[PDB]
Parts: structure tokens; C-alpha cells; sequence
């Protein structure tokens, strides 16, 4: 109703907890499901999400309201990952090769992103402050980039022949780049198949949870060295089947979604703030 | 109410001074008046009220007068006098008993009951001697329209209130703002938390105010400053203000910063304290302000520059606390104290009699329900019936 | 914010006025001009952007924080168009042939929207209200529409026979269907070139105006016909010559941005929001 | 100050009784009330006015007694007393005022002055006689503590107060739902706005609610409820909350729905008036609910129709508005109101001397800081001032 500002709430301690809204939501959220192709193909059975609905109904949520989206790997679902449900779980399988892909799709989608068009053939780009980064996806994005100082010549590079800028990303299907702050940077970037963008991390993105696959504990959803949190959000499973993955993934449902919130930037509350 | 308590006081001092062996001299100013108060009393009915499970109780004065002419006191003079001394104490007693037990809206520091209407005659004003008492005097005083003040140590002059104001939120409620506060009896604790250590604040500093506006004026208040708040200093699951879910709260404390504490009356600024921790003086007020900082500390060693990252998830939340503590202070109008027995015993003549709630007063005379809405109505009735309780507390 | 949405605001009618926000507002904010492809052709420069950058930072706007979005034509540009800047001035070329299409796309960029998915093939739908509508965007939109009764029988129409069914829409890319409230309707859409939604508009986008150049007044924003309102940030302007449209844009920047509100930019740049 | 007020008395009755040609039988009583008081006062020195710039001045009484032989006055007794009458009525006109610019924390119902602390001995205490004005009647009883009672035409209960609340608002400012008023003296306009007339509402009905907290309980209270606001009715351009922008109001009237007044007392239901307007009684209260409903109309002419669309933009704005005023009322304290001069006296003397800034009143005696915050000590002050205002105003006016 105030949707522009933000008015301070006063709280009483001794307020009677509220019933347990867990059914409530079950009945009235959808459940989107992301695993990998293997996933499906070691299962062997065109049925199995008419199974997975069911024992879902059982567990709580109706019959119509948990969703499975395949993705084919990690680098492909990397490329504009689009999660539109209520509470969405990502399967992510894990790989030792992998380990910084991982850790960008994670930042991409475990932490909320505001991000403002780039248009590197214009002008030259500069990261302000820790939270500012340059986000880019698309089939193969190689980004080469030349730090420029107060008088705009380049350093280490020269601005007119880029065979001399440094590169930080080669043929990614993702990946976020973080350069020193306040120094203008001329970019190179394979703009025709891959869009790059200037983004800020508002925060988490508390409607996505990540089950990393049969691994260990890698992700880095923060560029500063000295920290690697492990939010509630990132979850570490082994496995031999991709069954039994499901099977706890369902029984434990309950947990998973405790781990997660509605997305705080939803929402009419959220409104005039950036959306909805 | 004058006559009351002159009752009682010519009882008590009979009890304590009418003992054997004692010279007369000792005892003659309080034998007059023990004489006066009985023949003002002889020939008088009194009726103490049904009111409750309080039963109906007559009343009758027929007693003889003391002797006045021995040297010295004896036994035989001492079984006299106690034998209508217990009497007298009886019906004195039943008097405020059913005094203590009634309210008015109208006018409730007016005598209820009738027997202490019928005291309030002219024929009783003989009895009417030395008003010596805080309570009888601050009574005498304020029917004189004069400036009285009653003594309490540790005034319960805040409703309990244990409360939080979040200024930054959100669903999940792990990046928060605000302020913590228990305010009761005589004590304030307040602690600003900040989750993001004032990270991304305006000169990295971060402000909470609270103010506390007490019902009543207080003055020349005895005030412990502490610079922490051991009420919100620990891990804590807290519900939501709608009770829909329940946060997390896992203090670290620093020290608070620029803690400016105002002690103001009428908006006005009386008292400012900055700094300044342990005794302070607060003269005469109706709140009290307390402006404090957390200030993220500028050099940090390791371990301390752990628990404050540049960016969520926050696991250390940065709390600066304050602490006010009233120990004494004077009032125009009757508060409870942790020394005083006034609310106690009217409590707890109300509950053994079955008193039901009247218009006046909250139920059970919980005290946090009065005195956050102490009217002028409740202000009367609680100064008679403390007064009327005070008198009782005399001999009883 | 959330937990203080349902919250008054109460203000003195004698607090003294800020001083002026318009400075603070274009350092900090970012400035998308969506101009049609046959713009760049007149202007027939390469560096053109270059110079009108130059001339914004005149205005204030600081160097990279203008941004200049191509878009072919009226139809192209309305197949889910993606708004990426704080502020989004979209110079929509008049053309008497395409009125309603024009007007559609202001109506799908003037306000907010809330879409839901739509299968057409296994359910029949309706429009509760008169704010509920179907959205329908892609390569090519062809929407016929069978009426039923309370017994879900057609009318005028049969379940079995499409080719009796009504049809609203031909070869669209965007197209906004009103059907009567309270019918439900049996769909046929090309779902293959085209996908429709079910749509609720919410209310106004402050931080997109759109500036008709050259024609008169035809934008109708709101399907009621008994209103055909006229905006604050639905300009209209006469023209001969690109630049000039460009300079008179570029000079009364501070009138456009005065209309808009930098309280609409959601975090990601669909023109509407989705939910599942 | 009944010493004081029966010495201003016995002037204002001799200055309006001993005239030329009268009979003596109808001054006698009178007259022996002014040679007590010359007896009283004569042999006593007295000093007034020692802060700010009124001056100090120093009163020494050798007066001879009224002359009681006559049977009728004539010219030169009648100039004689009006001799004396003259020097007493300046010297009381001096104590007023030195007593009006002074107060106290500690007893400001007693007296400050030097002069009226010596007017409080006993041997003065002769002076008094007939305490009928209201102020002095209402002075003795509170003494006694006794039920008093002020009356007041348009009393100022409310402090000046231009304010709104927004229940529904956005950054643009162009869907509003809320609430704006002026509390002021003795009169409460409050408007409800809502934006879109209430289109999206739960059965198209807007409840609106303001509520006035008095500082002092009324009694006996004549009120006029006018169904609309006329000062929240024409278009304006408001400030923001924080001041930041500003933003359009471009009200409709439509007649108030479910017009409910509610006057309380401690929080418990006095006086209840629904759908009625014009004159009303409150008889005791200290607080007042005002709730009314913006019904949107179900059948409107094309116009009407115009002016609410189903959606935005909204740019006629649906107001309901409620007129509130209290004609005379009753109080048991002090209080500034249209007719008296008592507040206006005591700022014109105080401003008159520069008296400064003492630790009871405002900073210049502004009623608005007064009302706002009427502590006991104000009140006791305020009563002691207004009644010496009301003293010197029997004389010096
Ligand atoms: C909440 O739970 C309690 C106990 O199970 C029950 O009495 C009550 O009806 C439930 N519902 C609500 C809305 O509180
Ligand atoms: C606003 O402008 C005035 C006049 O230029 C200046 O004095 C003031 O400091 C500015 N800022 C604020 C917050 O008033
Ligand atoms: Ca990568
Ligand atoms: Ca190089
Ligand atoms: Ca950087
Ligand atoms: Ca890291
Ligand atoms: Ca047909
Ligand atoms: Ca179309
Ligand atoms: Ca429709
Ligand atoms: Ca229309
Ligand atoms: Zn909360
Ligand atoms: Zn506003």
C-alpha cells in the first residue's frame, strides 16, 4: 500500500507463534525441478514424472504443481537460466574440472543480480565498488580486457591493437569477470555471440537452492579470497543413482524448502523497490 | 482519611507505649488522646461493607477511658488497655479493608466506604492528631494544594515491554537493522543490531534512538548508566511482529558510540549526559532519550575481521547496548516500588476477598495494565487506596 | 520494507522541500533510448552515438550511463521486448497502418503486467476481469477463439471443427486479445511461432515513456473504449529530420525524465512479470 | 491572590460607586471596605519589578480614611478618593504585572512576586471580601480542590496541527488513499482521499478514521459536525513525508458515507452520533474518533462516470470531507479561547518588559507549544497568571 519507502515495523516478543504454514505453501507454490539430461537417460523411464508427482502429493504438494526442467550440462544451463517458479532446486551434477563454472552459475542464480546494459564499443567500463561486476552469457563469450590510467592510455596494452589485451574469459558459455575498481577498462568481447552486462549483487536469491552432485565443497559464490561461505541454500549430496538422488530429494523436501524463502525481490511488497 | 490515620497511629503508638512498668509521663500525651478518640467513638455504630467475600461487620463503642493517675504503668493497667485496644484495632482495620477494596470514577479520592464517610463528620475531627506519615502527609498536602513528593527506590514507573523495531528487513531476515528493548519496572534495556556491521552506512556509522516517555514526571532521579545490555547479548530466536516466522539474532557487542542520553520534560532538553557511564542525575523529566552509534571499527585484527564481511551472508550480527537503571527517585503522584508494600497489600486484600474488577481499576490490579493508562481517575483511587493501605500497614 | 508496507506515512504540510534531486538522479542513473533502425539509417553516421553521448553529458548524464537500443520496426521490436535502463525512451515511428499494433505496444510497455502460462490445448480459459487479458508474442500470432456455454458447448463454434472458430488475430508478433468475462473460450494458436499468456495488468511503468514521432494522437493504452487516456510520458513530436528528433530529445531530457519515475525498473528486462 | 483581587475589587467598586451626588446609603458598605483596606495597607512598604524591563518601583501607603458624614457625595470628596483610588489602582496594575512575567517548576501556583508574597500575610488577610468573578471563584475552589469548572467559547483544545497520512501510496503519487487534516484552535477539518473512489475496494467502500487527543477533558460541549471539509476541496501541490518531491492533489467532493463521531473518555464511549449533523453534545470527553466511509456511487450520469475510470490514470480524486467545531465548552483548567484576553495579556505584558525565557512556559508564551504540552507545573502556572491577567484586567482595562 506504501509501496515506495521503507517504514520501520515495531514487533512485540511473547506474540503467539502462528500455526505451521508449510502445508499452506505446498498447496498453493510450485516446485520447479532442474537435473541433468544423464539424469533422465540413467533413470530409463518415460513415466517417472508422473512417479516423482505422486510421491510429491504425498509429501504435500499437489498434483499439478511441481515441475521438471532438463538442462543438458552445466555450461549450457549456464546460458540465460530462467527460473520462474516459486521454489526452484537445481541438481547440479559435479565435476573437478568444473569447479569455477560452478561457482559462477551458483553466484549467477544463488544471489540476485541488477544488472545495466554494456555497450563496450562506446565506452569504457569501470567496476565502482566490491559488489560490481561484469556479468556475461551467451554460445562463446571470450572477453579480453585493457586497464587503462588517468590520461586513457592503456597499460600493459594499447587501446588500438587488442591482440594485446589481456584475456579473462575464453569461448565461456558464462562467466563473471572482476577487475580492480575505479580504473577505466577498454573491452574486447565476442559481442555478436555473447551479451555482456555491468551488474550489482543486491543479495541472495533465496527461491534457488543448488544440491551439488557427488563432489565436495568447491563453490565460491563470493569473488573476495577470504571468504567461501556455505549458505543453507548449497547443499552437497553422494550418489551412485539418480533415483535414490531424487528419492531423498523428495523425502526431505520439507528440509529443502525450509532452506529457501519466497523471493523477497517478488512479490507486491517488493514493489517500486526494482520488481514487482 | 486524616481521622483513619489518626485511628491507627493513637493504636500503634498504644501498643507500643502502654507496656508495664513504663512511667505515666511516658505515656500521657498518648492517654489523652486515647481518650479523646474513645469518647469521640463512644455511642456510634459502624457498619464495614459486604462488598466481595468481605462479610458484613457492626460495630459498637461503649469502652471506658484509661486511667491517667498511676506513676507508673502495671499489668492490670496493660490488660485493660489491650483489651480495647484490639477492638479498636479490629475495626480499624475492617474500615480499610473496605476502603482498600472500592473505586470511583467520579470521584475516587473521595472516601467509598461508609464508614470512612461517616469518620469524615465533624464529630470525629477531634480525634484528627499528628499526620506524620509520607503518605498521610503527602495526602494533607496535596488537599492544601501544595507541591509533595513521594521517596521511591526502584520506581515501577515502566510498563513491562519487551519489544524490537526492525528499520531494515526482509522475508528472511538475515540482513537487519533495529532495535531491541525491554523496559521494566525500573530499568531500560536497549541494543541497536546491525547484521551488515554498518558495511555500507554513511560514514560507516549507524544510529538508534529510543525514546522512553514515562507516564508521570519524575525528579531528582539516582540513574546507573551501563555502556551494555546483557538482555540482548546472546543467540536468540525471535518471532516475527506478526508471529508469522520465527529470525535469528547472534549478537557480537561493541561499544556503543556516541551515546548521548537526554533526560527531557515538556520537549525540552532538562539533563544530557554524553560519555558518561555509571551515577548520573536526572532532576526533573518525562522521557528519556537515548541516542547511541555503532561504529564499525576502523582497524580490525583478523579474527575480528572475520566476523564482518564485505557482503552477505552475515553469521555475526553487531549489537551496541545501553542500560538505565533508576534506582531512586521522587514523584508527584503514587507509583510501586521494589520497597514499598502499598500495591502488594491492596492486591492482595482484593484477591482474598473476591474483589470483582470495578470501573477503575484493570483486573487483578496488574500493575503494567495501570500504569500504562494511569489516568487521573486511576491516579485518585490508587493514592487513596495506597494511603488506606499504608494505614492498615500501621497495625496489621 | 515488507513487514512495513502496511504502514502509514504521515507528513506535516509545513516540511521544508530537498533541494533538487535532478542532479543526483542522472549521475546515479542509466538512460536506454530505444530509437527505430530507420533512424540510424537517415542519420547515416557511425559515431552518432558517440556525439549524442556527448551532448547528454552536457545535461549531466555522466559518460556511460546513456544507451542507445536499436530496433527494426514497430513489429519486430514488440516480440517480448526487454527494457534495460532506469529510464526508457522509446521513439516509435507513426504509421497509419499499424495504429493498434503502436498502441499495443505502449499498452504493453506504458504498463505493468502479470502473466501466467497458457495451454491452450488441454484447458479452456476465460478473463476474470477487466483488467485480466491474453498476451500472445513471437514470430507469428494466429488467435481464434471458440465462445462455450455453461454446458462447454460452443457457440457459433464447434470443439472438434477449428475452422469455425472466431478468429481475433493474424500473423501477429504482439498481440493483447479482450474477450467477454466470464466465457470460457476454447483456444487455437499457432503455439509453434507464438506463445500467449495470460495476462493482468497491474499498473502504470513510470520509467518508460514513449515518444511518437511525427502522426497525432491515435495511442489507446487501456482497451476500455469509453477512455483513451493521455499520458504524461506518451509524448508526440513532429519531425523531418532525424537529428533534430534526436537533439530535441537529447535538450528536453529533463521534461522526459520529470515524467518518469526510476521506481519501475524491475531486475530483469522483461516487459512484464511471469509467474508459474 | 483573593488579597489582590479584593483589593483591585474595591478599587473597580469605588471607581464605579463613589460619584458625585450619590447617596451615602449607597456607598456605606463600600466605603468600609475601602478605609479597611487604606487601614491595612497603611505603613507598608512594597517593591515591584525586578526582571526584564519592568522597572522596579517602590509603594508607600499614608492614606487618610473616606470621610463618612455625608449623606450625599460631593465634587471634593469624590476628587479626594479618586486621589487615592488612582495611586492604588497603579500600584495593583504594578503587582499584576510583576506577577504575570515571573513562574515556578517547584509551586507555580503560589506566588512569585515579592509584593503578592507579602499580600499573602496574615495581617492583610482583612482585605478580603466578595470573590465573585469566575477566575477567582474557580481559584478558591481549586484551592479547596473543589470540582471547577471554565467556560469557554471556542476553546483553543487543539494545538495547530497541518498534517496527512498516506495508507496507500506509491512514488509516483498518483494513486493515493489516506487522510489529511488541520487540527487548529478549536476546530478539526479532516479529509479522506482515495484515488481511485474506491474502484478496487471491498464493496467500494474507503473507511477512514482520524482521531484528536484533547490535553484536557471537556465537558458540556456544544459542537457543530459540518458534513464536508472545505480547506481539503480545491487542488494543491503537497509535500512529501521527507520533503523529497512533491505531489498532486485534485479532490472531488462526494458526501461522507457511515459519518460516525465518537467522543470518549479514558477510552470508553461517551457520546455517539451517526449520520447526524449540525449542532451535538458532548457532555464529558478527552478524545474524539472521527470514522466515515467514501461509498463509491453505484449510478452515475456520463459525467460522473467520466470522472472515475476503472484504472489509472486517476486524475479526479474521490475526497470525503467532516467540519468539526467546538463552540463553548467546559474545562477544568485554563485554557486560551476566542472571547477572553487572559493569554493575550499575559504575552502582551511578558513581551512588553522582554521577560526571558523561564524553565515553565514556551519560549514566548506560543500557545501551540503550551497545548502540546500541558504539564501539571503549566497548568499551575498558567491558572496563577490568567487569574492575575484577569485581576489587572479588572482594572488597568
Ligand atoms: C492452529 O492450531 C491450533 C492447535 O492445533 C488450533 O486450535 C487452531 O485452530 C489452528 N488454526 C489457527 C488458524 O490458529
Ligand atoms: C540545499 O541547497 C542550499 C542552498 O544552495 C544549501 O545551503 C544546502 O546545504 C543544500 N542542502 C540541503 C540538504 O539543504
Ligand atoms: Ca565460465
Ligand atoms: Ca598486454
Ligand atoms: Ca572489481
Ligand atoms: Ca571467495
Ligand atoms: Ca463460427
Ligand atoms: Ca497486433
Ligand atoms: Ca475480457
Ligand atoms: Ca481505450
Ligand atoms: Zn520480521
Ligand atoms: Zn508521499
Amino acid at each position: 500500500q506504501n509501496y515506495g519507502i521503507n517504514l520501520p515495523i515495531t514487533g512485540s516478543m511473547d506474540t503467539a507463534y502462528a500455526n505451521s504454514t508449510q502445508e499452506e505453501t505446498f498447496l498453493t507454490s510450485t516446485l520447479c525441478l532442474y537435473y541433468p539430461t544423464e539424469a533422465a537417460t540413467e533413470i530409463n523411464d518415460n513415466s517417472w514424472k508422473d512417479t516423482l508427482s505422486q510421491l510429491f502429493l504425498t509429501k504435500g504438494w499437489p498434483t499439478g504443481s511441481v515441475y521438471f526442467k532438463e538442462y543438458t550440462d552445466i555450461a549450457s544451463f549456464s546460458v540465460d537460466p530462467q527460473l520462474y517458479c516459486d521454489y526452484n532446486v537445481v541438481l547440479m551434477k559435479y565435476d573437478a574440472t568444473l569447479q569455477l563454472d560452478m561457482s559462477e552459475l551458483a553466484d549467477l542464480i544463488l544471489n540476485e543480480w541488477l544488472c545495466n546494459p554494456m555497450d563496450i564499443t562506446l565506452y569504457y567500463y569501470q567496476q565502482t565498488d566490491e559488489a560490481n561486476k561484469w556479468i556475461s552469457m551467451g554460445s562463446s563469450c571470450t572477453i579480453k580486457v585493457c586497464p587503462l590510467n588517468t590520461q586513457t592510455l592503456g597499460i600493459g596494452c594499447l587501446t588500438t591493437d587488442t591482440a594485446t589485451f589481456e584475456e579473462v574469459a575464453t569461448a565461456e558459455k558464462l562467466v563473471i569477470t572482476d577487475v580492480v575498481d575505479g580504473v577505466n577498462h577498454k573491452l574486447d568481447v565476442t559481442t555478436a555471440t555473447c551479451t555482456i552486462r555491468n551488474c550489482k549483487k543486491l543479495g541472495p536469491r533465496e527461491n534457488v537452492a543448488v544440491i551439488q552432485v557427488g563432489g565436495s565443497d568447491v563453490l565460491d559464490i563470493t569473488a573476495d579470497p577470504t571468504t567461501a561461505p556455505q549458505t543453507e541454500r548449497m547443499m552437497r549430496i553422494n550418489w551412485k543413482k539418480w533415483w535414490q538422488v531424487f528419492y531423498t530429494v523428495v523425502d526431505y523436501v520439507n528440509q529443502i524448502i525450509q532452506a529457501m524463502s519466497k523471493r523477497s525481490r517478488s512479490l507486491n511488497s517488493a514493489a517500486f523497490y526494482y520488481r514487482i | 482519611m486524616d481521622v483513619l490515620y489518626s485511628l491507627s497511629k493513637t493504636l500503634k503508638d498504644a501498643r507500643d507505649k502502654i507496656v508495664e512498668g513504663t512511667l505515666y509521663s511516658n505515656v500521657s500525651d498518648l492517654i489523652q488522646q486515647f481518650n479523646q478518640m474513645i469518647i469521640t467513638m463512644n455511642g456510634n455504630e459502624f457498619q464495614t461493607g459486604g462488598i466481595g467475600n468481605l462479610p458484613i461487620r457492626n460495630w459498637n463503642f461503649d469502652f471506658g477511658l484509661l486511667g491517667t493517675t498511676l506513676l507508673n504503668l502495671d499489668a492490670n493497667y496493660v490488660e485493660t488497655a489491650r483489651n480495647t485496644i484490639d477492638y479498636f484495632v479490629d475495626f480499624v482495620d475492617n474500615v480499610c479493608m473496605d476502603e482498600m477494596v472500592r473505586e470511583s470514577q467520579r470521584n475516587g479520592i473521595a472516601p467509598q466506604s461508609d464508614s470512612l464517610r461517616k469518620l469524615s463528620g465533624i464529630k470525629f475531627k477531634r480525634i484528627n492528631f499528628d499526620n506524620s506519615s509520607e503518605y498521610i502527609e503527602n495526602w494533607n498536602l496535596q488537599n492544601r494544594r501544595q507541591r509533595t513528593g513521594f521517596t521511591f527506590h526502584k520506581p515501577n514507573i515502566f510498563p513491562y515491554s519487551a519489544s524490537f523495531t526492525l528499520n531494515r528487513s526482509q522475508p528472511a531476515h538475515d540482513n537487519l537493522m533495529g532495535t531491541m528493548w525491554l523496559n521494566a519496572g525500573s530499568e531500560i534495556q536497549v541494543a541497536g543490531f546491525d547484521y551488515s556491521c554498518a558495511i555500507n552506512a554513511p560514514a560507516n556509522i549507524q544510529q538508534f534512538e529510543h525514546i522512553v516517555q514515562l507516564r508521570r514526571v519524575l525528579t531528582t532521579a539516582t540513574i546507573t548508566l551501563l555502556p551494555d545490555a546483557e538482555r540482548f547479548s546472546f543467540p536468540r530466536v525471535i518471532n516475527s511482529a506478526d508471529g508469522a516466522t520465527t529470525w535469528y539474532f547472534n549478537p557480537v557487542i561493541l561499544r556503543p558510540n556516541n551515546v548521548e542520553v537526554e533526560f527531557l520534560l515538556n520537549g525540552q532538553i532538562i539533563n544530557t549526559y554524553q560519555a558518561r557511564f555509571g551515577t548520573i542525575i536526572a532532576r526533573n523529566f518525562d522521557t528519556i532519550r537515548l541516542s547511541f552509534q555503532l561504529m564499525r571499527p576502523p582497524n580490525m585484527t583478523p579474527a575480528v575481521a572475520a566476523l564482518f564481511p564485505n557482503a552477505q551472508p552475515f553469521e555475526h550480527h553487531a549489537t551496541v547496548g545501553l542500560t538505565l537503571r533508576i534506582e531512586s527517585a521522587v514523584c508527584e503522584s503514587v507509583l510501586a516500588d521494589a520497597s514499598k508494600t502499598m500495591l502488594a497489600n491492596v492486591t492482595s486484600v482484593r484477591q482474598e476477598y473476591a474483589i470483582p474488577v470495578g470501573p477503575v481499576f484493570p483486573p487483578g490490579m496488574n500493575w503494567t495494565d495501570l500504569i500504562t493508562n494511569y489516568s487521573p481517575s486511576r491516579e485518585d483511587n490508587l493514592q487513596r487506596v495506597f494511603t488506606v493501605a499504608s494505614i492498615r500497614s500501621m497495625l496489621v
